[PDB]
């Protein structure tokens, strides 16, 4: 009657009520690091390369164009439907990202800091998470929901919407999380997974970057660029706070994308793959697990365009060919490059990740396409395949780490914000260019002797400190981010950021039809394109709360 | 119940399928009750008894021997079963438990008649045969379609970098010609992989062999009675290295003491059955596969794809790494039972059953390498251990009288339900050798991973049920139960579910009696309750799980907690904790489904004309829904809730001639006939948007049937630049695409023009089983039907386009060798291309056809040696039989495919010829 | 702080079939029991078991292997043997009184 | 048919043993008790803590 409907009781589970004990705080702080390794999968890493297929960097790859159709769409800007499987998906995971973050804050937010001295440090800790995941949805879709109370009922998210804020205070509820972290986290980290108090401030900087081109109107156009906003980022890239921490580039670029090099004084925050770790095959980064060559079997995603190898050529000064370069295909034997063209693609005839014994061919060998998607292969996630680091699950992958900020990038920053105030300190913006610049030729480590192997001539060389004009110093620190951050998929992020993405892209279109016969009706739609829609089935779930992005049809 | 809906199963039918699972032999035998089954040698099978009830588990329930079980039959020795009554209405299933929402099955099996000593030894053997196989392209034929993708797109197809080159030029009106065809010996440049035109399904199937043997004994005295029987099942699948046995005995007895007074009995069936099971996916790899691939690559290694040739898994060689993955599966099954008669009338009964099985199995990781399908070196084992352990008890207190004209049943009981299961299994990688005998867990020098968990549920039940019949011409039957269940909390545990029936035996008063040629109609009506708890054992809680990430994912998305927070890039536990996997809702409770039945008995001309029908309304309300959580919710964001409401209604007809000829012929024919329809009725908000239930997460199924699909409308095929320049814009449309229709009518083709395309619900089904006896030999048939029913084809995706596929080059179907050009202007086909710039994949009217079918699902002949000849060898009967099960298939000419009633990759269904006998003294 | 579980399963499966002829006579004061027959045994065992540790909880409900954060451990491994028997057997008695 | 029940918690504490048992066994005797079928089987559940 009663006793014996009672005796039999979960097996092997937390409940709820148990999960608020202060025993298992600390191992909710972990589970919301862990999501970030273990909640993105082949088509919806949390680094967002399948997205930036979208840039003028790269082709999505793979067999061919229905390998993924719906990323050919995004790729060509044609066939995208809101109801469209991964644009769903990647809004649903992000948002499980969210729950392990504010899981383990109303676990924290109860605890006695008299008798848990870190609990700030923590609450620091999760709330960098928060903004991570908020950060990159913004990002993808523009009108996102604000998740940030951490205290919520779950009946509570029934009644949420995607426009509770302005554009401008969305973003803005995204820097309030990376303030309170630079408030709190520790100047550093002896656990490296950790954010230190640095990696709060270059986020928080990046925060305001995004926030300062503003978009205040209803369509996606720029409105006017706030700079209350940009000497933020000044104020949280100031070097004085990045080397409290002991951040800074390393004396040679390849060492960012090396597992030899994991941790070192670029990597301000990264995502912290391992292997031999217990877990089924290791904790590697599968999210890339499509981009290897064929040389693995599969399954040649991720392949670098000409527009990006190109770019990486110099005049005979050792500066980006800034109206010409797109002109004529690199041509090894004539042509001025950038060391960090073989740092960011790997080229036929010339080695795969730094090993003479795996040269790249236009074959059946190292890309799948029959050449649709060219033979370039992306170096940066990849890694030597004799490396320890490099076993197949399902999938080839590697412990790797994913850095989300590198030094390099707070260094570009703020030469952006200081170039847009124009405000008399441009001659330092150009000065950090140099210090990006400068280290970039002089990266030859690991390929020294490409001159005499392969006649590589190697040419780069610092801006001159003049006075520039604002126009043109703009031009410089955009020509630093190609080859700076090449393949690193915030390439089209930067041109929305621009509000120049339609231009830019949509002439990719025509000069890159030539190389890559997939964007023969590529078009990109501006007010329409610059972000993905919402998912429909989100909208049609919320009953009329959540409102669709610009240029999409009443559905 | 003579007063509800009850189906009632001529037994001894189902042996003449010699089908190893009766429930599979019940196949189309009874309105109401929907069979499905693919080919594989198991004979598992699904059972929907009228319409979809629920939005959880519409499985049945079995009542054998006064034991419930919701899961088996396959798994039970099916020739030592008695009766067979299925149970459709709510007021006669109810009384026999309260898992009976989607209608019971009462199975008694065979005892022992009184002062008689009888013997049984039933015998076949089967050959099983591949019969709808797919028609795919072979080399050649790959090569001339691959030509015509290459040519219609406008590229020069001597840039496919497979083996093939062209001799091809324009006719006289500038369309392009194909003259001859040059394929290379060998698929890669280094020659490790010759040509070959293989046929794969030929490869991966093989003729099957069935073998049935059953002995059986029984005896019957004034004060027990006692019976014993012995099978074996053998069944090597249609598909190689897949098949299936079953070793089984039984035992029931009883006995009378004091004054047949006391009187105490046992049922008890105990069975081994042991299966390898077919892998997932191997029909759609075999359809993958191209003929070019060799069976056997030069060196004598399983051939695989290399150079330009897809991602695809040699399927031979998959069936062959699997062969050793069986499972070896021992049931016990039984009840011993009291029961007192105190005096004339009353009696007191308790039963206690045992239920209880568990399943043992090494699975194997073989290393492969099928040219760049490769899997590393990767070798490793997993001893799997599962049990299932489930205990009945009750105990019944009935009353019976019959004064003058009155008369009546009462009965109160009580019933104690309890399952428990666990299960665990040790996982261990990498082998020096590479076989069965070495791959155990104490041999592996590799990384280990050990796993499992137990769950458990109760059932407390309370009920009465009170029979009355005035006069032997109208009668009322009640029905009562309180159903409590470990699943919900106190304040929702218990739930209170009536019945009513009544039955007007119209032909039995007197103003009916001026009617010479009807000896039976009955009006029967009925309404009822039944309660529906069947959910995860979990569904109240809140469940967090420390998920380290243990666990095989498929590229990524462990979901794991651990994190190497250090930084050191492994090398050693990590530390781990938590992840929500379901919210938990603190007042979930019954789900009901409430049932209204009406039917009318008949028998007319002297027994000879008989029959039944049936009309019921079923309803489901509180439905208890796994419901996906709104996505800014997040991980685990899901919960049980009692949120949702479907009907069912429909009609059942069984009519049955019989008569015998004055030649020498009997002839039996008994035929039914159904069909009903299926409305969800309200649903949560989330599983509206879901999909989960109906309209492809584009419409809400709300007011559909369950499983109804939402699509695009495709409108033949533009055959003229003319016809896309007056169509909508339609992104990716030319001549040779196809033409989706526009439905709102906007002048744009897009994501909008979606409307109700499939309904998975047919207009009616029947079978029919016609049966003669003529000088000692005997023939039956059975033939079933199911009319107006869609289906959606997703081979069609592969017969019908080049491209509508994630990969490029798999090999492709026989029907687009007809595909729409210039050169060839009479077809449905779209015209071969080599990029799904129209998106022909998406959901369309273009993948709905109408899979009505009528089969012959068997034809057995047998003679019966005459008496006067066996009795002299002491035989009371001897007879030897063969029959022939799905030997024929009729359907429509707008289906595509090969089997209407597996359309797709599912096992396929064989043909089976027979041959057997019985021997009885 | 060791907590750890292990979860141990073991089969044994014996099988025996034999088939048997014998003879009975009674001649007047002679008797007389023959018996000839054959027998198969085969007995085949397996067993085997996962082996986790670190638990959060400690008690029997929470300890099952899919809830361990530590190390794992697989275990087990199989055995036989078949016998095969012929016999006969003959037994006399005379005038019951000589055996 | 039989059917047996046995349970012994032991001196030592938290030490027990216990088992469940049924035995069906029957004959039958056909033709002219010439051919004679029979059967033998008991069922066992025992558990114990040592
Ligand atoms: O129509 C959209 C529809 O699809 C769903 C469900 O599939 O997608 C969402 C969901 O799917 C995943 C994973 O399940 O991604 C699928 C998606 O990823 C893409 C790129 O977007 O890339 C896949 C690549 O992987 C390969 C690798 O195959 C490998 C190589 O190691 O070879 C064997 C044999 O194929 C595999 O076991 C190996 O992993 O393909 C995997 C992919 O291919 C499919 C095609 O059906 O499986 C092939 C299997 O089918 C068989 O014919 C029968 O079982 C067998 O031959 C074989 O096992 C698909 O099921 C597998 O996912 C390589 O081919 C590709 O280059 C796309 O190609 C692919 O569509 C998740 O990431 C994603 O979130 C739905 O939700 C949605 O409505
Ligand atoms: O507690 C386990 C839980 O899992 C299920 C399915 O979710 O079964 C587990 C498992 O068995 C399936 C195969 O075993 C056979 C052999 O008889 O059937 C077992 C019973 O399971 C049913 O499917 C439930 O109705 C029923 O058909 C059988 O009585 C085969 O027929 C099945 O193919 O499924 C896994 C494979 O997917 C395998 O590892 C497990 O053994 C539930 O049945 C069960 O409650
Ligand atoms: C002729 C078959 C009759 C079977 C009923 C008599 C029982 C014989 O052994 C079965 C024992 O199983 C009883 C249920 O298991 C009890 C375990 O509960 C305690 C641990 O959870
Ligand atoms: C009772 C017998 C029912 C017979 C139904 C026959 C259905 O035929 C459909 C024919 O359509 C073609
Ligand atoms: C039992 C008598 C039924 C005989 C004819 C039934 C026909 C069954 O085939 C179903 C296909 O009909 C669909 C029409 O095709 C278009
Ligand atoms: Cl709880
Ligand atoms: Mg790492
Ligand atoms: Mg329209």
């Amino acid at each position: 009657c009663d006793d014996f409907l009672d005796r039999q009781v979960p097996q092997g589970i937390v409940t709820g009520d148990q999960i608020a004990s202060p025993e298992y705080v600390d191992n909710l702080v972990i589970s919301a690091y862990a999501i970030w390794a273990t909640g993105d999968d082949i088509n919806s890493s949390f680094s967002l390369w399948n997205y930036d297929v979208r840039s003028d960097d790269c082709y999505k790859g793979g067999s061919g164009t229905e390998d993924g159709g719906v990323f050919n769409a995004l790729e060509i800007s044609k066939g995208i439907n809101t109801t469209d499987w991964n644009i769903n998906d990647i809004w649903k995971r992000l948002y499980q990202c969210i729950t392990r973050a504010n899981t383990a804050l109303q676990s924290l937010d109860q605890m006695d800091e008299k008798t848990y001295p870190l609990k700030n440090q923590r609450i620091a800790e999760m709330r960098f998470l928060r903004g991570h995941a908020h950060f990159m949805l913004k990002q993808l879709f523009k009108k996102i929901v604000i998740v940030n109370d951490e205290n919520m009922e779950p009946d509570a998210y029934n009644e949420l919407s995607n426009t509770t804020y302005t554009n401008d205070e969305q973003w803005q509820k995204i820097a309030d999380d990376f303030q309170f972290a630079y408030d709190n986290l520790p100047e550093v980290q002896i656990e490296k997974g950790r954010p230190a108090q640095a990696a709060a401030a270059a986020y928080l900087a990046k925060t305001y970057l995004y926030k300062a081109y503003r978009q205040d109107g209803a369509d996606n156009a720029l409105t006017g660029i706030n700079e209350e906003d940009l000497k933020q980022v000044v104020k949280y890239t100031d070097p004085l706070i990045m080397a409290k921490g002991g951040y800074g580039l390393e004396t040679d670029y390849s060492m960012n994308f090396l597992p030899q090099y994991e941790n070192g004084a670029e990597s301000v925050w990264a995502i912290q793959y391992s292997i031999n770790d217990g877990t089924y095959n290791g904790n590697l980064n599968w999210g890339m697990g499509l981009t290897t060559p064929q040389i693995l079997g599969c399954c040649d995603f991720h392949k670098p365009s000409q527009n990006l190898v190109n770019a990486f050529k110099t005049d005979s000064q050792g500066k980006p060919l800034f109206s010409t370069y797109d002109n004529e295909n690199y041509e090894v034997a004539t042509d001025n490059v950038d060391p960090r063209l073989f740092h960011t693609v790997g080229m036929p005839g010339f080695p795969y990740k730094y090993n003479e014994g795996y040269i790249i061919q236009k074959n059946d060998d190292w890309s799948r396409s029959k050449g649709l998607y060219g033979y370039y292969v992306s170096l940066k996630e990849n890694v030597d395949p004799d490396c320890d680091c490099l076993k197949k699950g399902s999938y080839w992958a590697s412990s790797l780490n994913h850095i989300v900020i590198r030094y390099a990038d707070v260094l570009l920053m703020r030469a952006e914000a200081l170039i847009q105030l124009n405000d008399g300190r441009i001659t330092d913006a150009i000065s950090l260019i140099n210090e990006v610049r400068s280290r970039a030729a002089g990266s030859t480590m690991l390929i020294f002797n490409y001159k005499e192997d392969y006649g590589v001539n190697f040419k780069v060389t610092p801006y001159d400190l003049k006075a520039y004009a604002q126009d043109e110093a703009m031009k410089m620190l955009k020509w630093e981010r190609r080859v700076e951050f090449g393949m690193e998929s915030s390439r089209f992020f930067d041109l929305v950021r621009w509000g120049e993405a339609k231009d830019v892209i949509n002439a990719y279109y025509v000069t890159e039809a030539s190389r890559c016969s997939i964007y023969k009706n590529a078009g990109f739609t501006e007010n329409k394109n610059e972000y993905l829609p919402v998912p429909f089935e989100q909208i049609s779930a919320s009953n009329g709360n959540y409102t669709q992005n610009f240029g999409w049809a009443a559905a | 119940d003579l007063t509800g809906a009850v189906s009632v199963v001529k037994v001894d039918e189902i042996q003449k399928q010699g089908e190893n699972n009766p429930v599979k032999a019940l196949q189309g035998r009874v309105p109401g009750m929907n069979i499905t089954a693919d080919g594989n040698p198991s004979g598992s099978a699904t059972v929907r008894i009228r319409g979809i009830g629920t939005l959880n588990n519409n499985d049945p329930l079995y009542i054998i021997d006064g034991v419930p079980t919701k899961a088996g039959m396959h798994e039970l020795n099916g020739n030592d079963i008695e009766s067979i009554q299925v149970l459709k209405d709510a007021a006669s299933a109810s009384i026999y438990g309260s898992r009976a929402a989607n209608g019971v099955i009462i199975i008694t099996t065979k005892q022992g008649k009184k002062g008689q000593i009888k013997i049984n030894f039933d015998a076949s053997v089967s050959a099983s045969m591949y019969q709808s196989k797919m028609n795919v392209l072979n080399t050649e034929q790959y090569g001339r379609a691959m030509w015509q993708a290459y040519v219609n797109d406008g590229e020069n197809p001597n840039g496919n970098a497979l083996g093939y080159a062209y001799n091809w030029g324009y006719n006289a009106d500038g369309n392009p010609v194909l003259y001859g065809m040059t394929l290379s010996k060998y698929l890669d440049s280094k020659n490790t992989m010759p040509v070959a035109d293989t046929d794969w399904f030929d490869e991966i199937t093989r003729t099957g062999v069935i073998q049935q043997y059953n002995l059986s004994v029984s005896n019957g005295s004034e004060k027990g009675s006692s019976f014993f029987s012995l099978g074996y099942y053998k069944n090597l699948g249609v598909i190689k290295d897949t098949d299936f046995d079953r070793f089984s005995a039984r035992m029931n007895s009883d006995y009378k003491l004091i004054d047949d007074i006391l009187t105490i009995g046992q049922h008890f069936t105990l069975n081994r059955t042991s299966e390898v099971q077919a892998p997932g996916g191997i029909i759609e790899t075999a359809l993958d596969i191209p003929s070019a691939i060799p069976v056997y690559a030069s060196d004598g290694s399983w051939g695989g794809p290399v150079g330009g040739w897809p991602d695809r898994r040699n399927p031979r060689a998959v069936l062959e790494y699997n062969k050793d993955n069986r499972y070896t599966y021992w049931r016990m099954f039984g009840d011993a039972y009291v029961n007192l008669t105190p005096f004339k009338g009353f009696n007191l009964r308790s039963t206690f059953g045992l239920d209880y099985a568990n399943k043992q199995a090494r699975y194997f990781t073989y290393p492969y390498q099928e040219g760049t399908q490769t899997n590393n070196g990767k070798s490793a084992v997993e001893a799997k251990q599962e049990h299932w352990t489930k205990w009945m008890w009750n105990a019944i207190a009935t009353y019976q009288l019959e004064v003058g004209k009155h008369r009546g049943d009462v009965m109160i009981g009580m019933e104690l339900n309890r399952e428990d299961d666990s299960h665990f299994s040790g996982y261990k990688e990498d082998f020096s050798i590479l076989t069965p005998d070495y791959m155990w867990p104490d041999a592996g020098s590799g990384t280990a991973q050990a796993y499992g968990a137990g769950e458990g549920y109760s059932l407390v039940s309370f009920f009465g049920k009170m029979n009355y019949s005035y006069a032997d011409r109208y009668l009322l039957s009640l029905t009562l139960r309180r159903d409590g269940s470990s699943r919900f909390g106190k304040n929702h545990r218990y739930a209170t579910f009536p019945s009513v029936s009544l039955g007007w035996r119209i032909t039995q008063e007197n103003f009916m009696k001026e009617l010479t040629w009807l000896d039976d109609l009955k009006l029967r009506a009925s309404w009822g309750q039944t309660g529906n708890q069947e959910i995860s054992n979990l569904a109240r809680y809140t469940i967090y799980a420390p998920n380290y990430g243990t666990t095989d994912s498929f590229g990524g998305q462990s979901y794991g907690t651990a994190y190497d927070i250090t930084g050191s890039n492994g090398g050693g536990v990590l530390p781990s904790g938590f992840k929500r996997n379901q919210i938990g809702n603190d007042n979930i409770k019954w789900e009901t489904t409430t049932q209204t039945n009406v039917g009318i008995d008949f028998s007319l001309f002297k027994q000879s004309l008989y029959g039944s029908l049936e009309y019921y309304y079923k309803k489901a309300t509180d439905i208890l829904t796994e419901m996906a959580g709104v996505g800014v919710l997040g991980e685990g964001g899901s919960r049980w809730i009692n949120s949702g409401a479907m009907k069912n209604q429909g009609f059942e007809f069984n009519l049955g001639y019989r008569n015998k000829t004055a030649f020498g012929l009997t002839y039996d024919l008994n035929g039914n006939i159904s069909t009903y329809r299926n409305e969800i009725l309200e649903l949560p908000e989330t599983v509206a948007a879901n999909g989960k239930f109906g309209g492809n997460g584009v419409k809400s199924v709300v007011g559909h049937t369950y499983g109804a699909q939402v699509g695009y409308i495709a409108d033949g095929i533009f055959k003229s630049q003319d016809e896309v320049d007056n169509h909508a814009t339609q992104e990716g449309a030319a001549v040779g695409r196809i033409r989706y229709r526009d439905i709102d009518h906007n002048g744009v083709i897009d994501e909008r023009d979606q409307n109700w395309i499939y309904d998975p619900t047919p207009s009616f089904s029947y079978g029919l089983n016609i049966y003669l006896e003529y000088k000692n030999f005997d023939l039956t048939m059975f033939w079933q039907g199911v009319q107006g029913v869609d289906i959606i084809s997703d081979v069609k995706k592969k017969s019908d386009f080049w491209s509508a596929s994630n990969v490029g080059f798999l090999n492709k179907g026989t029907r687009l060798l007809n595909a729409w050009s210039p050169t060839n202007p009479n077809s449905d086909i779209p015209a071969l291309t080599r990029s799904d710039t129209n998106n022909e994949q998406r959901v369309s009217t273009y993948f709905v056809e109408n899979g009505s079918f009528l089969k012959l699902r068997n034809i057995q002949l047998g003679y019966t040696v005459p008496a006067v000849i066996s009795k002299k060898m002491r035989m009371d009967r001897l007879r030897f039989y063969c029959s022939a099960q799905n030997l024929l298939t009729i359907k429509s000419k707008n289906f595509t495919g090969e089997d209407p009633e597996n359309p797709n990759f599912s096992y396929p269904i064989p043909v089976n010829i027979t041959f057997g006998l019985n021997i009885g003294f």
